[PDB]
């Protein structure tokens, strides 16, 4: 966090998001072209496994945030528990694009970097090239599909109604006048209706009835209530299904996310390691023995054998994890666990 | 990141024009360049100027001025600077290699991001097919290793000694080398272009119409390469769309595309090593791709090694092509790859043990020993990706025994 | 006036009974109404009849030394009456040089020639011709002027003087050019072969450190004139008088109400270009200047500002200019010579001593090099740092 | 500033006829010396609902009479009639006053010498009407005959008639017989003693350039050179900047110019961005340079309307890299924002690119090893040891400029 410039993100994400070409006088701007000068994004002090734990140096990717504000009234719709809990989606899926870039590059370097595809190493060498090749693409996998399921079965699924009935609502709005005429007949009830005194007994009645029967979306979203409600609803449901509710589902992908950070750091590391290893390629490095050659094969044995084996746990806490949650109350993360089990 | 299409050969040529043809349909490019009435990003493969024209990326090598004349005619937009007129071709690209160099560089500088490669070539096609395993090494020289390549190379249908000659190159330098064979090509469609075409221009689809995912050619290539030996792949197309009796379910699509009869290589019994499955539709029902993952993983037999993973991306279908039914396309790695390198070393050795067509190559006794060297080099490469191929099918892969 | 006053009387005596007599929808739909005219009419005049933008155009033209071919003119023809001191030049003598210089440049055919006039500000004895003299662009005639402030035009004649001297460096060193190549042809190249290689020697070296001089001025003048003059221009002003002043009022499509009736009438003008209110343009005026003024470059914030730094290299040319004035004389009295010359040649030695090395090596490069040190410290100016 | 062209020799008036007549065409100035009335301003917004003024600077070339009719400061010398009569019923605005008519060097040399007073009374002639004279254009061939003996003695009349206090440039042409390689050194002598800075074109080069005539490119490097003068910006308008900012010494003076071509097809440059990378290719400079090259300094035109200032900077600061820079010049790309002539249609830009590189090296070695091959009173053989060493001291002075 501390050891980088935060000033330069703001203008390297001003240069990829709110870029502009403006238009004559006139000329109606676009509700897009509006609001794509309002969004800053900033780093804050707040990471993202602390800021999520209240509402039960790490790297500056734990610690970019996305804020939009709004015109009046749209943000009155927009409210801001709503954007909250949209802000914190985009930080998950920036950690989990982010950890993605990280397994596609280090995955570029693993095949086709000259260190790595050097065909000159003894047959040691490349058994242990050849294992922590297969563990990556185990990891690689690992990312994409839950990467997959967080995106397209939870977000993608969900939006498709709010996208269906707000459709519904704006073709139901198009062919509607704008103001109501409403009449009265004369009301010579008078004394028939006054019922003065204290009161009538017709308000045990009313408590009797109960109003929490509404469904069907009938003619799409008629009250502005149920319209900010139907938001409210699919934020929950957004922050509900991914793994960030409960404890241990947070616990387990905050344990297996830093494991797969450190695991590309490692990588990124092995490759001084290996230079001094192979004789073909230490020459030309080296322009700018025996038993200590064995020595950093016997060190890097250790290693890669407890980044597999810690793998290997917290694979199997996190399947058992996701499995009990989604047995109790989540539909959502039975499948999934379904298909990770199917997967190793 | 942007992409360079390179198409080298008569072959390559009608194949890269019946693509860019395709690729125009999809973006509303008309022929001219000129733009159709953007969420799209046809910038990752056109060059888009201010005074609003789209000109391809793609270079055109070829021997002679016939194929390259019908190509441009055809597609008047394309930019005659890019346009450039086996053991004698290989050593005419050295010859060529400065000029060559600098159009490639050409490209390069005027591109913003460049991501990686693309090469459509023809294994068989002799003169030209050596041009452009002398195109892999200068371009695998110069750029190093950041630049990945992906070779969309036809196979066959004096021959075995050119596939020979080029499938050593093809192994040695390029990162993602798809397999199409005529035979196959030709069985599906009881012209043949239209099939690779098709297939290229979908392989690329996340890319050109993004999504939530996928947005980069490492992100799609990184799920089907797990080692860098094993880097050749199996596309398989679902032919059965645009009649009344189109797959009524995309869970029938994840089914039937499967279907051995279907992919573009002859094929017995093979295990896939990984999977990755196109849906190209303008909606898709999340329900129905659920069940359908979970039926072609529990039918499919994967090696034991890999994670067992099957992916579908949710393609987006092109506003510029009108309310048409889902499509289709899958790319696999299978260990079936074996079965056509024996092939073509088979016949290899047949025609290498007869003294046939050899007076062709080798001109004196330096040049007969080159010839050797170079043909037991290539044979062996060929023999070291089989072994590796077919080390992959046992599970003591990953034993040190 | 008159005929506005007679038509929107005809509305509140006649059609009612005066502002009293005026239900709260109708009075605020009747200051509306002349809230448009009033503005598109203050627009038909400001920005029609008195050509604010051509006017604001020649301001930069002119003040930020946009057009260098009149200031060559003025420096190359006033090159004799600036160099007295600011008490001695009188108003005939600069009537006289801007006159000249109008007739040797291009701006004889300029639509606007007459408005511009010379004057000096401060005539200080201890001031130079070249420290006072400053453009003046007349405005006066036009209303135009009550709207641009003193302070504005003040702000205007201070970065003028930051330019001038700038430009002033620029042409000295195309005079020593000049001088220098022609020396070579007329006195090293035909002196004895004993004594030309030396004297060849230290010539070369003299040019090649103005050849250094001359790129670190011109990289400097073209990233003020082409990334903060010119921006800034196409930015404030350009793009706040023609193109859209986007807001979130304007977002709002109203058309979802009927409205099927149009005020005042269609013959008011639709006039594309925004319809800015005095003090808007007052604002608008003052932010481009100030946006001029207060750059990155050109804040007054090593604990010393960037100012300052470059006006110490500025003084480091100056004392190179002068002492090459020197070698200049001592080298034409080596050429009329043919013990004398051996004196001539111990200074000449000293002289080339003198500027090679506590001038360029000990002054020069020193203050270039903390200088491209302080400037990598900021985003913007990084770039500028790996060309200046 | 004023600027007076010379034109000397077949090939020099072939160029310059073409040069005066793109001048002629961006100015809006008929052949027959009529101007055209200028036409509205681009960047000159004006309000909308919804004729002798001008703002560039023609003069500077032509003379303007007091009947509105422009006439170039152009000076025609040769002997053969031929190519005079063509370049005069081309453009009839050439002044007949302005015209003077008459293989080995010696001959033309002399031929000067003789007739010397005649054609100093011209040049003195087209002074008179020009008021602060800034410098002399030279039109000629290096090799051809009569434009290398012709001016020569030009160069060496002008040189020392005004005390060289006018600078002087030189737009030679380099030849692609055995009195050839006579011609070139004993012109090259004099354009070391004399030229103030030398565009060097080689036919050679040209010629690769157009396969993919040779004196229209000639005519438009020539005519761009000098556009920010005809169309003042906010740097350099002048022509002792410009040279200044590209001549460290007064040895270092031979620049070389770079073209792009396409100007005109409908594949042309995306943007500036792409033109800045493309100007500093090789296979398009006028002169043959190789890889071992060095640039001691370097200027970029571009030629355009309302140019994209992020494009420029961003094609300098890549293009800054990639150029090999001498160890002792200080890493610098500058970039000219010209302004195109509003009476061309062609909305496409143009960019030319001057350079003073280390190049000359091999092409005056070339020129050295042909005169050596070709030497194997006696005054004129003592001109060319002379022009044989002169040469020598600055072949030896550019391989020392790759020097700390």
């Amino acid at each position: 966090k501390l050891k980088i410039s935060v000033s330069r993100l703001q203008k390297q994400y001003d240069d990829i998001f709110k870029e502009k070409i403006e238009n004559k006088v006139g000329v109606r701007p676009s509700v897009y072209d509006v609001l794509k000068k309002n969004q800053k994004l900033s780093v804050t002090s707040e990471s993202l496994y602390k800021v999520v734990e209240e509402l039960m140096d790490e790297p500056t990717i734990t610690s970019v945030d996305l804020t939009i504000p709004l015109p009046f009234p749209l943000n009155l719709v927009l409210n801001q528990q709503l954007s909250y809990q949209y802000e914190i989606m985009f930080k998950l899926l920036i950690n989990i694009k982010f950890i993605s870039k990280y397994n596609s590059s280090n995955w570029q370097e693993m095949n086709y970097s000259k260190i790595w595809t050097n065909s000159h190493f003894n047959s040691s060498v490349k058994k242990w090239i050849l294992r922590c090749r297969v563990l990556h693409s185990r990891i690689c996998s690992f990312i994409h599909e839950l990467e997959n399921y967080i995106v397209h079965d939870v977000i993608e699924h969900n939006f498709e109604e709010i996208k269906n009935l707000i459709h519904t609502t704006a073709t139901n709005l198009a062919t509607s006048e704008l103001g109501s005429d409403i009449n009265d007949e004369g009301d010579n009830i008078f004394n028939g209706s006054l019922i003065r005194g204290t009161f009538n007994n017709n308000s045990i009645f009313d408590s009797k009835v109960h109003k929490h029967r509404t469904t069907t979306y009938v003619e799409g979203i008629s009250t502005v209530e149920q319209l900010i409600q139907k938001f409210l609803d699919y934020s929950s449901t957004l922050l509900n299904d991914s793994l960030l509710t409960r404890e241990e589902s947070l616990r387990q992908l905050r344990k297996m996310l830093d494991f797969i950070f450190h695991f590309n750091n490692y990588i990124v590391q092995v490759k001084k390691v290996l230079v001094l290893l192979n004789h073909e390629l230490f020459n030309e490095y080296s322009k700018e023995d025996q038993e200590s050659i064995d020595k950093r094969f016997a060190n890097l044995s250790d290693t890669f054998l407890m980044q597999y084996e810690k793998f290997g746990e917290n694979l199997v806490t996190f399947l058992a994890t996701i499995k009990q949650v989604g047995e109790r109350e989540n539909q959502g993360l039975l499948e999934l666990s379904n298909r990770l089990e199917l997967c190793f | 990141g942007e992409t360079i299409t390179l198409q080298v050969g008569q072959c390559g040529n009608q194949v890269g024009l019946q693509y860019w043809q395709q690729l125009a349909t999809e973006h509303g490019i008309q022929s001219d360049g000129s733009s159709t009435p953007r969420n799209d990003h046809p910038e990752l493969f056109f060059t888009l100027s201010d005074s609003n024209t789209y000109t391809p990326r793609s270079i055109l090598i070829d021997m002679e001025p016939s194929v390259i004349a019908k190509s441009t005619s055809a597609l008047p937009m394309f930019n005659p600077r890019n346009v450039h007129l086996w053991i004698n071709g290989y050593k005419y690209g050295t010859e060529e290699e400065e000029t060559l160099l600098n159009l490639i560089d050409r490209e390069v500088d005027k591109c913003d991001n460049l991501s990686n490669f693309q090469l459509f070539h023809s294994v068989a096609g002799g003169t030209g097919s050596g041009v452009g395993s002398k195109m892999l090494e200068v371009i695998s020289d110069r750029y190093g290793h950041k630049k990945l390549l992906n070779t969309f190379s036809i196979f066959p249908s004096v021959q075995p000694y050119n596939t020979i000659l080029t499938l050593k190159r093809l192994i040695d330098y390029s990162d993602a080398t798809f397999v199409f064979h005529n035979d196959s090509l030709n069985r599906i469609e009881n012209g043949a272009n239209k099939l690779i075409a098709l297939v290229s221009a979908s392989v690329s689809n996340p890319l050109r119409f993004p999504g939530y995912m996928y947005s980069s050619m490492e992100s799609i290539v990184s799920n089907l390469i797990p080692t860098p030996d094993l880097k050749f792949l199996t596309s398989s197309i679902a032919p059965f769309s645009t009649q009344k009796h189109n797959y009524l379910n995309e869970y029938d699509m994840l089914l039937e595309l499967s279907n051995d009869r279907y992919k573009t290589n002859r094929v017995g019994d093979t295990s896939y090593i990984s999977m990755l499955n196109y849906l190209i539709g303008d909606n898709l029902d999340q329900r129905e791709i659920r069940k359908g993952i979970l039926k072609s993983q529990q039918r499919i037999s994967f090696v034991p090694w890999v994670a067992r993973s099957v992916l579908v991306v949710h393609g987006k279908k092109s506003p510029y092509l009108k309310n048409t039914n889902l499509e289709g396309i899958q790319v696999t790695n299978n260990t079936s790859m074996i079965d056509v390198f024996t092939k073509i070393l088979k016949q290899f050795d047949l025609l290498i043990k007869r003294k046939a067509y050899l007076n062709r190559y080798y001109s004196s006794v330096e040049e007969e020993n080159e010839v050797m060297e170079m043909f037991n080099e290539s044979r062996e490469s060929v023999k070291s990706i089989i072994d590796e191929y077919k080390a992959c099918k046992e599970i003591t892969y990953l034993d040190d025994d | 006036v008159n005929q506005y006053n007679v038509k929107y009387s005809a509305i509140l005596f006649n059609n009612h009974q005066g502002l009293a007599s005026m239900t709260t929808n109708e009075m605020i739909k009747l200051i509306d109404s002349q809230y448009n005219e009033i503005l598109t009419f203050l627009t038909q005049i400001i920005q029609g009849n008195n050509k604010l933008f051509t006017h604001v155009y020649n301001f930069k033209r002119f003040y930020f030394m946009e057009t260098n071919d009149f200031i060559d003119a003025i420096m190359v023809k006033g090159k004799d009456v600036f160099n007295e001191s600011s008490v001695n030049i009188s108003s005939t003598y600069l009537r006289k040089v801007l006159q000249d210089a109008i007739q040797i440049s291009s701006v004889k055919n300029f639509e606007y020639v007459d408005r511009l006039d010379s004057r000096v500000l401060n005539p200080q004895h201890g001031n130079l011709g070249w420290e006072s003299f400053t453009i003046e662009y007349k405005i006066d005639d036009l209303p135009m002027s009550y709207l641009f402030e003193g302070h504005q035009h003040l702000q205007y004649l201070k970065m003028f003087h930051f330019l001038w001297k700038l430009r002033q460096l620029n042409n000295l060193l195309n005079w020593h050019f000049e001088m220098f190549n022609e020396l070579n042809h007329n006195v090293v190249t035909k002196l004895s072969s004993r004594n030309r290689r030396p004297l060849a020697k230290s010539l070369s070296i003299i040019t090649s450190i103005r050849f250094h001089f001359t790129q670190f001025l011109n990289e400097l003048i073209a990233y003020l004139s082409y990334d903060v003059i010119e921006e800034n221009f196409q930015q404030h002003i350009v793009r706040k008088l023609f193109y859209n002043k986007n807001d979130q009022d304007l977002l709002l499509n109203k058309s979802f109400m009927n409205l099927s009736e149009i005020d005042p009438n269609n013959d008011l003008p639709k006039f594309n270009v925004n319809l800015l209110t005095i003090d808007e343009l007052v604002e608008l005026h003052g932010t481009y200047i100030d946006s001029i003024i207060n750059s990155s470059l050109l804040n007054e914030k090593t604990n010393i500002s960037y100012i300052d730094q470059i006006f110490n290299i500025l003084q480091t040319i100056f004392n190179f200019i002068n002492t090459s004035q020197e070698f200049y004389s001592l080298v034409c009295t080596f050429g009329l010579l043919v013990q004398d010359q051996e004196d001539l040649e111990f200074q000449l030695h000293k002289i080339k001593r003198k500027i090679y090395k506590d001038i360029y090596q000990h002054d020069y490069k020193r203050q270039l090099n903390d200088l491209k040190n302080d400037l990598n410290r900021d985003y913007n100016l990084k770039d500028l740092s790996k060309l200046l």
